[PDB]
């Protein structure tokens, strides 16, 4: 009775046995196609040709054909370092927790089932509720000053 | 100016306070009665209402406590029974010494886990941490310092190339002056 | 008089007096000074700079030479003093067009390379410093620099060959002063026609290979270029909104949304990615070598915050009412306001958009008045008074203004104003009444030099009145002690204190009869020759240790602040990301431990809930909000260290930490604290505090290896058992303790399986899920023997709240693998069995409400996956000694079978049969039914999901019996055609419901004689599921292969000589419903006319079938490689509403708690010489509240 | 004057009034706590399981439970101790677990050992030693640095003459080749 249990143990979090590393390899996540991904550019601001060209040189860092084809698809530059971050951050989600790192906990699942039902743009739309006092003197007020500091 | 109106604002603001000094006295009692009323006596400690799991528990430890408290009387009973034997008496001073163990060696080991020993290998493993993300970090600049010395042999071979430029440059400008001198 | 009641809105922002705008550069201030202020002698170190100044643009003027490089190199000294000067006494040569060409030639690599040779680069340098300093010189500077051509400038140096890192690092700070100004950014944003734009420009510098630092400098010029970009696009959408609402897609709102959460992550992380390194600093993960100073980019964030007038558009977006209903524009508004208003730069940008502002309190407030207006505001929509904080907080920082202001007056002359600083210092002091307000009050004056205003203030009126009274009281100097006491006290940030704690003290020793200053002295005390360094912690540490007795007593007060400042120089600010770990944390951690800090937080813990256990109990429950908001501070300071000092012990290689008295005091500290707020759900600092102890807690769980697995022996002696035990055996303890506990082994535990996930997980991940869930139950059985208990005690309970987590527990604990799951479901089985046995012999089974409770339990575990499988494997009857199990189930279906008449049974059949429903339920199991290739097979779905051959037999059987049965309930026979609904959607339910109607003919006729004999408007649920049930037999006669006819079900309603006018019945009531009502009845009638011109269709009698055949079910796997093969994860785009339950209160109204509590009478006195002798309980519970009734140290 | 003095009792009549709205808010609060209209199911949890007397009693129950268990504890193997043999079953257990409690006290009073303690303080000198050695390789790295990048500042800045040279003498020997070339 009350059957017994074993765990492969490989969720121990990476470079555990820390082989030593190769000389040279630092100034390996400042390359061009290394340093594009942890900024982002934007397609809006930064030309066709030279977007092209930047998004090939990332694209030949990445290893995933997925994500290699799914670089930079929005047309802002913060909006596609979000979206990198957000790829890695669903990809870190699960692979950092287990034996040697903290076990997983009601709060810290509760994050990252809230995470992985968030599509990509990272949220899901709330539903109304509740509504505030509509005090449309004070939307006039609002308006005539955006539109003042927009002018002057 | 005048001190009339103002001390009447005065003597005002002081009846005002004393209101608010009343009312707070009216709130110190009520809230002193609000929090100390509350005692239990006799009367309702003899009818107290228990939860279900609360009842099984007080069940449970009353049975279990008779169960127990049963076989203590009895084994005590047994003690007196029982009459001086050699091997008893070895068995005695063996299991005296078995519980003397048993208390110190939990004696120890909470001082293993909380004393200087604990301490101690809580810094050397911190030590050993703080290390090694030092010098972790020193190979990245040794990285770096191999990209500022390439740049540098880079910058010097420029200055060969340049300087040998400059060299066979010169010298022809000075063979064309002094044939085109006399020639030209 | 002033009023001394308090309206916090009525008061309004008006323009900055004293602290300069947070955006405007040092050349803009100086210059507005200079013209406001007028003409002072400050004009005298401006005069011999700006004389100089003119002295070298009129000296090298066309001269190029060493000598101009060497006045390149002094210009920047005298920009921000002399141009000043020169252009607001408006002599103007155009010095600063003659200043922007002397740049441009600086620049220029042609002028670079005709001068000498140590000083040809020294001209490029002093020309980038040149850049930077005429930059920072406004909209005039920085315009002068982009019509000469800076940017095509500067990247010339950049793209030029054979060149210094050094100098493009410093081309890099050039560049980023030009595009810190808006004409910058903007010229630089989008370049002149025909021409690269300077974006471009730098995209192509990037991709080719640059030096580490030199790339490190140009991601920092495209973050903040990205960032100037979202602001841009931001401010588009928000004009496009107000021209369409002056006079919009749900599209556009959510990418509204997601650019303010954009502009949030931009901010929090812009220190780290937006800053320009200094030349010597190199982006390694751990800062070791350059100059520790950095810039903080936020007053240049400022400036893109306001050229885009950004705080309007956030008051737009919360006044117009499209955009303010949704929820997430109000959360992500408020997110950056909340961001903004943490620093002095942030809450002087909001005091600079005065107007802006005051509108934003307006639109804020309307919210907050409006959720309690329509809601409750406990568990809906969040309240924290975002409102009233940032109205109290700018309220508080103008207060500071006026308060410094007016001592720029008072040493320009003498006081002739005295009553606006009185009133200013009281419409100060109001505003530190609410907790909100005070919390404000503490935050404001603890930033950046703003203690000052009051320290000052009271060091000029202690030499006026000797302190508090010479001849006057002096009020101001009373308002000014209590400002500083309040501040002190709730502050908990105590940075402020680091250069004040000397001047406070002087104050403090200053005047030693003051009742508020000599308790502001033993508030900092601990801060005596102190210096807020790691070097300095050890005696922090002995100040903790040496009064710890001291605790809640205001003669050991100042040992909370020895806790903030232990807390705020020894515990990193939670990391952000692009942010490069300081080495110092791990220092501060290490001299955390030399001087005994394990010990002394630990004993710090101890002392804090043993003081707190009596007014727990007494329910004092902290409240003087100072006392409450001191304990609280403790509390959590005390957790951070310790979660700090484990989270870098136990990360620091796979290390074992075994002190055993954290977890025993933290399950207490939980349950004084976090365990039971009388609001029903837990305030801010107390969720922190829960959070700050689950994690500790489970920094227990880390550095479990294999070689800690092995054996029995190794294993109940691990730190991550020995946690266990010290948190299970802690909830069977006390009953104060019960829910404590149960609150907290359920946030212990992860929430069960499988993730409702938007895309797939790889198979990696899903292992790591399972392997986790795993060992977490490898780790539970070995205290079998306590959980066993905890669902023994709490099982059969009237405490909601405790019924509730249990309820929860038994769901998390259950699902983490098959050995605690069968442990959970054979303790709840063995208690149900021994609750209808022990009672009843030689007769039926009594049914009393502990059996009630006790199946309520059992439905409302086997709901779940887990559960249900864990009863499966218990009652398909291969014994492991789970024989009575299936005994059990079996007198189960009989009661339901046989339910006769009570209140009892009749409220113990209705949770037997949706235990029933849940267990006929394939859309429950551990292998979720999907019809999508390289899957488990249909049919082979259901041997793992369903009973087996000889309990679904029953299982039916009971089903209809319950139906021919009419002393039965309503909900009861809801549930029981929901399950014959479940059961008729395979061969193998609807065969076995076919053949066990073979036995039971008039199952479903007398099921609608009695839909018709009491059918009614709410009764037409049941009429409807029948329907459906009806239909879900002959929808396939004109997934399952075998089904009845019409005739044959026509048949089986055949046993009354009418039964077509039955249906006929059921028809002309239905009409009579209403026909002035919903769509109840058209849809109802649709159905039933359906079923009756099917009934038509053939001639009713006709025998139901036998030369069927049954299909068989494999062997039902072993539980355990159902739990293998689990779902680990399904796509779907919203939470599973089982998982969605798991976290809302479990104080819960009235859904779960019972009008039946069985409260039994128990004399408790008599149960005292009933066991051994023990004390007269009166004399023992008054002795703990006659005197002793206010919060803290107390006589026990 | 009068009016001073009378505006200055004035103002500290509205700093008492202050004071004692204050208290009086705090008062206040702490009605609203104690006047809390609490939900059914906290109420229900304060008053079932928290209760003084109840709890107070189950403390109680559960201490002389564990005392009584402790005591039939002692007895059990005092008896079992009494039945002791040394080649009985019991004999053999009983000799065994006080021998493996020897070992293991002699373990633990090893980890203890004032050796122990040495060898614990060795290794953290060592490792405290070995990371003041990576400070100082962190200057010498530092200083290294500086050095590099002085040099390829000296190195452009040569470049730069080199460049400036050879561009003259260039241009020399090209207008000298050009306008001699201009000559028969």
């Amino acid at each position: 009775p009350l059957d017994v249990i074993d765990v492969d143990w490989s969720g121990l979090m990476p470079k555990h046995p820390k082989e030593p590393r190769e000389p040279g390899a630092a100034l390996l996540k400042f390359t061009p196609g290394a340093v594009m991904l942890r900024v982002g550019i934007s397609k809006k601001l930064a030309g066709s040709e030279l977007f092209a060209k930047v998004k090939e040189t990332c694209q030949r860092l990445l290893e995933k054909p997925k994500d290699a084809d799914n670089l930079f698809e929005h047309e802002l530059g913060a909006l596609n370092m979000a979206a990198l971050l957000r790829k890695e951050e669903r990809a870190s989600l699960l692979s950092n927790l287990g034996p040697c790192c903290k076990a997983l906990c009601f709060r810290r699942d509760s994050a990252i089932r809230k995470q992985l039902v968030k599509n990509e743009k990272g949220t899901i739309k709330q539903a109304y509720t509740s509504a505030p006092m509509v005090d449309n003197e004070l939307l006039r007020l609002s308006l005539r000053l955006f539109k003042r500091k927009t002018t002057c | 100016q005048q001190q009339q109106e103002s001390a009447r604002r005065e003597n005002i603001l002081v009846m005002r306070l004393a209101t608010k000094e009343q009312e707070m006295q009216e709130c110190t009692t009520q809230i002193q009665y609000l929090k100390q009323v509350q005692q239990p006596s006799v009367a309702q400690l003899r009818s107290t209402m228990v939860d279900p799991a609360i009842n099984l528990f007080f069940l449970k430890m009353k049975g279990e406590l008779e169960q127990t408290k049963d076989k203590l009387e009895q084994a005590q009973n047994e003690l007196s029974a029982w009459k001086f034997t050699p091997d008893s008496q070895t068995g005695k001073k063996l299991m005296a010494k078995c519980r003397m163990l048993i208390q110190e060696n939990q004696e120890l080991g909470r001082q293993l886990s909380q004393g200087r020993i604990a301490q101690l290998e809580a810094e050397l493993a911190l030590q050993k941490k703080y290390s090694e993300e030092l010098k972790s970090s020193q190979d990245e600049l040794n990285d770096f310092i191999i990209q500022l010395d390439e740049e540098v042999e880079g910058m010097q071979s420029t200055i060969l190339v340049l300087q040998q430029q400059l060299k066979e440059t010169r010298q022809q400008l000075a063979q064309y002056q002094q044939q085109q001198s006399q020639a030209s | 008089v002033p009023p001394m009641t308090y309206d916090p809105y009525d008061r309004e922002l008006v323009p900055l007096l004293y602290f300069s705008c947070p955006y405007k550069t040092t050349f803009e201030i100086e210059i507005s000074r200079m013209k406001d202020q007028g003409p002072d002698k400050e004009n005298s170190g401006a005069i011999e700079a700006s004389v100089k100044l003119t002295e070298l643009l009129d000296l090298y003027r066309e001269d190029r030479g060493a000598k101009w490089v060497t006045a390149l190199e002094e210009i920047p000294s005298l920009i921000i003093k002399g141009l000043s000067y020169l252009q607001l006494k408006n002599t103007k040569q155009d010095s600063l067009g003659q200043l922007v060409d002397w740049t441009m030639q600086a620049l220029n690599l042609q002028v670079a390379l005709r001068q000498p040779i140590a000083l040809n680069v020294r001209q490029l340098k002093a020309g980038t410093k040149l850049v930077s300093s005429l930059a920072e010189c406004g909209a005039q500077g920085v315009t002068g620099l982009l019509q000469a051509g800076v940017i095509s400038g500067l990247f010339e140096l950049l793209f030029a060959d054979h060149v210094s890192s050094s100098l493009k690092l410093n081309a890099f700070k050039a560049l980023d002063s030009v595009i810190s100004m808006t004409e910058g950014m903007e010229a630089f944003l989008r370049g002149r026609q025909n021409e690269k734009s300077g974006y471009q420009k730098l995209l192509e510098l990037i991709l080719l290979d640059q030096t580490v630092r030199v790339v490190t400098a140009g991601s920092a010029i495209l973050q903040k270029c990205h960032f100037y970009e979202v602001l841009s696009e931001i401010k588009r959408l928000g004009d496009h909104l107000a021209e369409k609402t002056s006079s919009i897609s749900e599209g556009e709102i959510e990418r509204l949304i997601n650019l303010l959460e954009e502009v949030f992550h931009l901010m929090e992380t812009a220190p780290h990615t937006m800053i320009q390194q200094p030349v010597k600093s190199f982006p390694t993960m751990a800062r070791i070598t350059g100059p520790p100073e950095r810039d903080d980019p936020y007053p240049v964030l400022f400036r893109y915050l306001h050229s885009h007038h950004f705080l309007e558009l956030v008051t737009l977006l919360l006044s117009i009412p499209v955009t303010s209903a949704h929820p997430g524009v109000l959360q992500a508004t408020k997110d950056v306001l909340k961001f903004l208003a943490q620093s002095q730069k942030g809450l002087l940008f909001f005091m600079s958009e005065y107007e802006a502002t005051n509108l934003l309190i307006r639109a804020l407030c309307h919210f907050y008045d409006q959720d309690e207006e329509e809601g409750l505001q406990s568990d809906g929509v969040i309240d924290d008074a975002f409102a009233l904080w940032l109205q109290d907080s700018t309220q508080t920082l103008q207060c500071i203004t006026e308060l410094f202001s007016h001592f720029q007056r008072c040493t320009a002359s003498e006081e002739t104003d005295h009553s606006d600083l009185l009133g200013t210092l009281h419409n100060l002091y109001l505003i530190t009444f609410n907790p909100v307000g005070r919390s404000a009050v503490g935050h404001v004056f603890s930033l950046e030099k703003n203690l000052q205003s009051l320290i000052t203030l009271m060091e000029y009126y202690s030499k006026e009145a000797l302190g508090d009274s010479k001849s006057k009281k002096s009020v101001a100097y009373n308002y000014a002690c209590i400002l500083i006491l309040v501040v002190v006290q709730s502050s908990s940030d105590v940075q402020m204190l680091e250069q004040h704690a000397a001047s406070l003290l002087k104050l403090c020793k200053a005047d030693e009869n003051n009742a508020k200053l000599q308790e502001l002295g033993k508030w900092l005390e601990p801060l005596k020759n102190l210096r807020f360094e790691i070097n300095c912690i050890p005696n922090l540490i002995e100040y903790v240790k040496q009064n710890i007795d001291n605790l809640m007593t205001p003669e050991g007060v100042g040992l909370t602040t020895a806790l903030r400042v232990l807390c705020n120089v020894a515990c990193p600010p939670p990391p952000v990301e692009g942010q490069q770990k300081d080495l110092k944390w791990n220092l501060a951690v290490i001299q955390l431990f030399s001087a005994e800090g394990m010990d002394t937080f630990i004993r710090v813990l101890q002392k804090l809930n043993s003081i707190l256990t009596q007014p727990w109990r007494l329910h004092v429950n902290m409240g003087t909000t100072l006392h409450r908001v001191t304990t609280i501070s403790m509390a959590r300071c005390t957790l951070t260290l310790l979660k700090t000092m484990l989270t870098e012990l136990l990360r620091g290689g796979s290390f074992e930490f075994k002190d055993m008295r954290v977890p025993s005091a933290l399950v207490t500290l939980h349950m004084l604290l976090c365990s039971i707020p009388l609001s029903g759900r837990l305030d801010s600092d107390e969720q922190k505090i829960q959070n700050d102890i689950i994690d500790i807690l489970l920094t227990f769980t880390q550095g479990v290896n294999e070689k800690l697995t092995i054996s029995e022996e190794t294993l109940a002696n691990n730190t991550w058992s020995l946690m266990l035990k010290e948190v299970l055996s802690s909830i069977l303890k006390v009953p104060e303790g019960f829910f404590s506990g149960l609150i907290l082994l359920s946030e212990l535990l992860p929430l069960p399986l499988p993730m409702q996930t938007t895309q797939v997980i790889e198979p990696h991940d899903i292992s790591v899920a399972l392997n986790t869930r795993k060992l977490w139950s490898m780790h539970l059985h070995v205290q079998a023997k306590l959980l066993q208990e905890i669902v023994r005690s709490f099982s059969g309970t009237t405490c909601q709240p405790i019924q509730h987590m249990l309820r929860r527990i038994c769901v998390q604990l259950c699902d983490l693998a098959s050995p605690t799951a069968l442990l959970i479901m054979r303790t709840v089985l063995d208690l149900i069995v021994e609750d209808l046995q022990s009672t009843s012999e030689d007769k039926e089974k009594q049914y009393t409400s502990q059996t009630t409770r006790l199946l309520a339990l059992l439905d409302a575990l086997a709901s779940h996956k887990a559960c249900k499988l864990a009863i499966l494997h218990l009652i398909n009857g291969t014994i492991k000694g789970d024989e009575r199990y299936a005994e059990i189930f079996q007198d189960l279906l009989a009661l339901v079978r046989s339910p006769g008449d009570s209140v009892i049974r009749q409220q113990c059949v209705e949770y037997v049969t949706s235990i029933l429903q849940s267990l006929c339920d394939q859309d429950i199991a551990l292998i979720l039914p999907s019809s999508s290739e390289g899957s488990i097979s249909e049919l082979e779905q259901l041997s793992n999901s369903l009973p087996n051959k000889e309990l679904m037999t029953s299982i039916c059987d009971c089903l209809l019996a319950t139906l021919a049965n009419s002393e039965s309930s309503y909900n009861c026979l809801l549930t029981c055609v929901r399950t014959m609904m479940f059961l008729a959607e395979h061969d193998y339910g609807l065969f076995h419901l076919k053949s066990s109607l073979r036995k039971n003919s008039s199952a479903l006729h007398s099921l609608l004689k009695r839909v018709v004999s009491t059918f009614s408007k709410d009764t037409g649920e049941l009429a409807s599921s029948f329907l459906e049930f009806m239909r879900q037999i002959l929808n396939s006669d004109t997934s399952r292969t075998m089904s009845i006819n019409a005739a044959e079900l026509k048949q089986l309603l055949q046993s009354k000589e009418e039964s077509p006018e039955n249906l006929f019945l059921e028809l002309e009531k239905l009409v009579l419903e209403h026909s002035k009502d919903d769509d109840n009845l058209d849809s109802l009638l649709d159905s039933v006319v359906g079923l009756k011109q099917m009934l038509e269709s053939s001639g009713d009698p006709l025998p139901l079938s036998d030369q069927d055949v049954e299909p068989v079910l494999s062997a039902p796997e072993s539980l355990q490689n159902l739990f293998n093969n689990r779902t680990a994860y399904v796509l779907a785009d919203v939470m599973d509403d089982q998982l969605k339950s798991m976290w809302f209160t479990p104080f819960q109204a009235e859904e779960i708690d019972t009008d039946l509590d069985l409260v039994k009478v128990d004399l408790i006195e008599l149960s005292e010489k009933c066991c051994s002798d023990f004390d007269l309980h009166s004399e023992l519970e008054r002795s703990f509240l006659s005197e002793p009734s206010s919060p803290g140290r107390t006589k026990t």
